[PDB]
């Protein structure tokens, strides 16, 4: 009674393949080549409160107000924000306030951008159950730099301030940008000091980001100018911005600010035959700067990025959030495979040389949200708890709403909202895979063989890969789960458990798994996985007598 | 304040019995380290320092060179006010 | 006794058992092998060790 | 041969077979999961290809023991037909055209092999038993089967 | 207090759309979060990435410097010292002029200003190597600080291993403990099955068997060896040369062949001070 369990047991049955005995119609075939069509477009009534505002009865619609004049708390808040009463300047730290007039207010409901692709239920949840609910934009407080601009620049698009005309308590909603729905508008009290502190948090974060990375960004700017001069390319402002966003690829890994901020959390974005599409989706996100700190083009057909059982590793990219200056560390893992290579490559090549259908690839992508300790930048714990209870996600109580909405928008635009999950979702998927392994499995195209293996993924391989994913997601009981799952595991599942223990960092458990593994190609590859002294240190459980002596590797592989 | 000689004798007897050189049955409550037990003077220092390990009190060098028998060790701890 | 007590007072990483064994071996075999003048030299050097914290034995 | 059987080229195996390895009539395969062969995938392919019926003979009957996987699933969240050999042969061999047979013989050291066969095999497997020879020796049991 | 509006006031409007009850979800949302504890700026790490809480002295302990001396002077003590020094008496060293000049330089403290070296090792690394060897079950671990003495290393560790296999295992474990800052690995083939030498910065590690350890006796040597004294160069030079009467006018003749290793270790400075 689960969607993922149903997808495991009964597949989609897309493409049929006829034979002399059966018809294998359930195969995860690679999508056809994409085609760009110029004919296909890219984009793809006034309410009562607004009418009363137009007629002049907005203060009458206001509940806590007089039938003629604005509310007392609202008038006091406007006076304080206009005269800086209660609490050559730096524009990054300074918090302006542009109060609008009654004829200048913007009364109406939240209108999603023309490119915002959300379902009806998702738009309802982002509008908090009422899409027709209208707000009154009256002032703009703080500006953030443009997406395409250098991340260390002054703000140009100001954040908006709304007030719900009909509410019981004084609430001011702070919207960072048009891409943030009212479900993530920061609800602050009617206190001018509260608004000032909420905006000063973002101001201080922007000032810190500038002071930390402006010199590096300007050095990259100079490098881009010099490289344009060398390559004889046109030298303009947009050209330099594009070349900086490109050299984000050539940026080195050692000098990347991956651990710039204290707190961090992990999320699983699903498995992709071509994770470059998801990477392009992340690159084209309105809530992230177009010039990332580091970019890695995942090309599975490159000799250094071919996914193997002891694969090349992890392709890493680092993006910066525009409004909260948090970090998104995208990690494409090319080493999660638990399938052994063919014993004779010539036969496998003869078998798959002329085949016009290739199976899907299961390549995991993770994202690490890195953020600093904040008290008023995440909108309090209640905002994120509401977001979690609404969208079935597992976010921390202090993760910035900017990064939260960035991840949500990216996953929804890519179409993997079901694949986007955390530790709880990964545990549920692991339970589903255990149930699927208990159930009988359907027949694939042809049975696997050490000589000619089957490229299609089986339930045991999926279970091993998901054990690896649960270890990667920093599960606190990952070692206990591996210990409980090892006695009832197959060979690919034990390989996945070894990789998962190695990822979690339990060298003793890894050595136990390697010593319990019976001798074979699986044991050889799980020994080759790590940097070791001698293979016997991992393979031999009991010390093998060598020259009337006994070696001991427990101190070498403990902790 | 002053510990009874019975409890002080039980501790020092357990040390000399569990010692690396003194045999179990060879020890007696009235014995000498060098003559009755057959130890050297360098071993007398070790059995004295072993007693100072269980009795937190610190013995000066002059008072330590006087303890050459188990009877002297019991009487010293008895009169010592630092007998824990 | 001074050497043994000083070692057990300030002997952090070095094995106290091994230190006592080394001191016993010295006092028991090295002096009995060498001459009396070298015995006195060893006595003076042991006093120097007691006064200078075992000569750097950490 | 599956599930960690003794090596086919062991000296005792050779002495007991006496040339059964050098023949060409009956092919003998070794499906080792640690090398990349999916034993049950291959067996289900054989079943669906040749339209066989799976029977299984365990030297020892399965014991009433729970599976750790159920408790593991609960932590992460928060029927075999027994038929005697004689009457089975009677009911399945008297008809004109009978399906081929896939016989899985094994000694149950852990007493769960029948359950795991039924779980990992489609076309629910039949359990072959001996009425008066219930608890017998593995050699004579396998010979009769 | 919080600057944001009532979380319950927001949940009241959210529950009409959520239609669910969320309870005890903060723990399940936090169990995946990682918090990094901050580190003080003043806290520095050793060569093995270990915090340091014990300070040291940049000068030598054997020094005699007025700046190092912390005891307050006294007029009566100065008068007594002057009345004592009123009687001229030369120093026991050979070169009287050189001995007086060296003592003056020592009490002035310019020797320490010239020999100031902040590249000293740390006892935290010695303790870490000790713990690694204890895990490897290496018997009789003996560490000696020879920074004050004439040597090339600050700390010398000595361990007893039983067999070439155990020796190589302990060497590889010390290497992997030093993996953070090491630049090379140990020799793969053992050229000596009874002795292994692992350099860790200014800390050296010797892994020997019982026989070779008792034969070398390096720990007793480095313990008996006195600390460096600048007055030692005031002694007479020594050089092995047979004269017509086995006596040098400005040099000394001492033969260490008739002396054992322990005799040499105990009398090296004694003979130089005597003759
Ligand atoms: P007791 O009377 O039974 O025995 C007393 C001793 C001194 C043990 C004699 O029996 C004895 O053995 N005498 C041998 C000759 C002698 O007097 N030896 C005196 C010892 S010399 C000395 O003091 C050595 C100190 C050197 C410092 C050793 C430190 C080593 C650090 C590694």
């Amino acid at each position: 009674c689960s969607p993922f369990l149903s997808s495991l047991l009964s597949p989609v049955e897309t493409v049929p393949l006829h034979d002399v005995t059966r018809t294998y119609s359930t195969m995860d075939v690679v999508d056809p080549p994409a085609r760009y069509n110029p004919m296909v477009p890219n984009v793809e009534e006034e309410g009562p409160v607004a009418c009363a505002h137009k007629n002049g009865k907005l203060w009458g619609v206001f509940e806590g107000s007089e039938d003629n004049k604005p509310p007392a708390w609202f008038y006091r808040l406007c006076k304080d924000l206009f005269y800086r009463t209660n609490s050559g300047v730096d524009p990054y730290v300074w918090i302006p306030f542009n109060l609008l007039d009654e004829a200048d207010y913007h009364v109406g409901p939240y209108r999603f951008p023309s490119t915002a692709t959300y379902t009806h239920e998702q738009r309802t949840l982002l509008c908090l159950g009422d899409t027709r609910r209208e707000y009154v934009h009256f002032c703009d407080s703080y500006a953030f730099p443009g997406r395409a601009q250098i991340p260390t620049s002054v703000g140009t698009c100001p954040s908006k301030l709304y007030v719900n005309p009909k509410q019981q308590q004084p609430v001011v909603y702070i919207q960072l940008s048009n891409d943030i729905p009212p479900a993530m508008w920061l609800p602050v009290k009617g206190t001018a000091a509260s608004v000032r502190r909420v905006l000063a948090e973002f101001a201080s974060m922007a000032a810190l980001h500038r002071d930390w990375h402006h010199d590096e960004f300007m050095e990259r700017h100079a490098t881009a100018v010099r490289m344009l001069e060398l390559q004889r390319l046109p030298a303009g402002e947009g050209d330099i911005l594009r070349y900086m966003a490109y050299d984000a690829r050539n940026a080195q890994f050692a000098f990347a600010p991956i651990r710039e901020f204290p707190n961090q959390q992990e999320f699983f974005l699903g498995e992709h035959d071509d994770p470059e599409k998801l990477m392009e989706h992340v690159d084209l996100c309105p809530l992230l700067f177009a010039i990332p700190h580091m970019r890695t083009v995942v090309d599975l057909h490159a000799e250094h990025m071919i996914p193997t059982i002891a694969g090349p590793g992890v392709a890493t990219s680092l993006y910066r959030c525009i409004y909260s200056k948090a970090l998104l560390f995208v990690q494409v893992h090319l080493s999660s495979e638990v399938k052994l290579p063919p014993q004779d490559p010539e036969a496998f090549k003869f078998m798959w040389k002329d085949s016009q259908v290739l199976p899907k690839m299961r390549i995991p992508v993770f994202v690490r949200v890195v953020w600093p300790t904040n008290e008023r930048m995440s909108g309090g714990g209640g905002l994120l708890r509401r977001f979690n209870r609404l969208f079935g996600t597992e976010f921390a109580s202090d993760i910035p709403v900017d990064a939260a909405m960035a991840l949500l928008y990216v996953m929804q635009w890519s179409g993997h909202i079901k694949d986007f999950l955390g530790v709880r979702g990964m545990r549920q998927r692991l339970a589903d895979l255990l149930l699927a392994s208990q159930q009988p499995e359907p027949t694939k195209l042809y049975p696997g063989t050490r000589e000619i293996p089957n490229p299609e993924y089986t339930v045991a391989e999926r279970l091993g890969m998901h054990v690896q994913y649960l270890a990667q997601l920093h599960d606190p009981d990952i070692s206990l789960t591996i210990q409980r799952l090892l006695p009832v595991a197959s060979a690919p599942v034990r390989m996945g458990c070894a990789k998962a223990a190695l990822i979690a960092g339990d060298r003793e458990l890894f050595r136990h798994i390697v010593s319990s593994e019976p001798p074979g190609r699986m044991q050889t590859y799980m020994t080759k996985l790590v940097r070791k002294r001698k293979t016997r240190d991992l393979v031999d459980a009991e010390p093998r007598l060598l020259e009337d002596q006994y070696e001991f590797a427990a101190p070498l592989w403990t902790k | 304040y002053l510990l009874n000689k019975d409890d002080v004798l039980t501790r020092v007897l357990e040390v000399v019995k569990n010692f690396e050189k003194v045999d179990a049955s060879k020890v007696t409550p009235q014995s000498h380290f060098v003559n009755d037990l057959g130890l050297n003077s360098l071993d007398v220092v070790e059995v004295v320092f072993a007693i100072e390990q269980e009795f937190i009190l610190d013995i000066p060098d002059h008072d330590a060179e006087k303890i050459q028998s188990i009877t002297d060790a019991v009487e010293y701890i008895s009169q010592n006010p630092m007998a824990k | 006794r001074r050497l043994l007590k000083a070692g057990h007072q300030q002997l952090l990483v070095t094995d106290k058992s091994y230190y006592a064994r080394k001191v016993r071996h010295e006092f028991e075999v090295t002096a009995r092998q060498t001459s009396a003048r070298v015995r006195g030299i060893m006595y003076e050097r042991g006093q120097w060790l007691v006064e200078n914290k075992l000569g750097g034995i950490v | 041969a599956t599930n960690h059987c003794a090596d086919l080229y062991d000296h005792r195996v050779i002495r007991a077979a006496r040339g059964a390895h050098f023949q060409k009539a009956v092919p003998i395969y070794t499906l080792k999961e640690e090398d990349g062969d999916n034993v049950y995938g291959m067996l289900n392919h054989i079943l669906q290809r040749n339209d066989l019926s799976p029977v299984c003979f365990a030297a020892r009957d399965d014991n009433d023991a729970t599976d750790e996987l159920d408790d593991l699933v609960r932590q992460l969240r928060s029927a075999v037909k027994r038929e005697t050999l004689s009457d089975y042969c009677r009911n399945n061999f008297t008809k004109s055209d009978a399906k081929g047979q896939l016989l899985m013989v094994g000694p149950n050291h852990k007493r769960n092999s029948v359950r795991r066969w039924s779980k990992q095999l489609s076309i629910p497997v039949t359990q072959l038993l001996l009425d008066e020879v219930s608890q017998t020796d593995a050699l004579i049991a396998f010979s009769v089967v | 207090e919080s600057d944001f509006v009532d979380l319950q006031l927001d949940d009241l409007t959210n529950a009409l759309g959520s239609a669910s009850a969320r309870r005890e979800v903060g723990d399940s949302s936090e169990l995946g979060v990682v918090r990094e504890n901050d580190i003080p700026e003043g806290q520095v790490f050793s060569r093995l990435n270990i915090p340091i809480s014990s300070h040291q002295e940049e000068q030598r302990t054997n020094s005699r410097s007025a700046l190092r001396v912390s005891a307050s002077d006294t007029l009566e003590e100065t008068i007594q010292q002057p009345t004592s020094t009123g009687s001229k008496q030369p120093l026991p060293y050979d070169d009287e002029r050189f001995a007086d000049m060296l003592l003056e330089m020592e009490v002035e403290g310019s020797l320490d200003e010239t020999w100031q070296d902040g590249r000293k090792a740390y006892i935290e690394d010695v303790k870490e190597i000790l713990e690694v060897l204890r895990s490897l079950k290496v018997r009789d671990i003996c560490a000696i600080d020879v920074s004050n003495k004439t040597s090339n290393f600050d700390y010398m560790l000595f361990g007893t291993c039983e067999g070439p296999r155990h020796i190589h295992l302990a060497a590889w474990a010390v290497q992997e403990a030093d993996a953070l800052k090491r630049v090379c690995k140990i020799r793969r083939k053992q050229v000596d099955h009874t002795w292994e030498v692992v350099p860790v910065g200014r800390i050296i590690v010797n892994l020997m068997q019982e026989s070779l350890r008792e034969e070398l006796s390096l720990e007793r040597k480095w313990a008996v060896t006195k600390c460096m004294d600048p007055l030692s160069v005031a002694n007479a030079p020594v050089s092995e040369g047979r004269s017509v009467k086995a006596h040098g006018l400005w040099t000394l003749t001492l033969n260490l062949q008739d002396l054992e290793d322990f005799e040499v270790d105990y009398c090296k400075d004694v003979l130089l001070t005597q003759v």
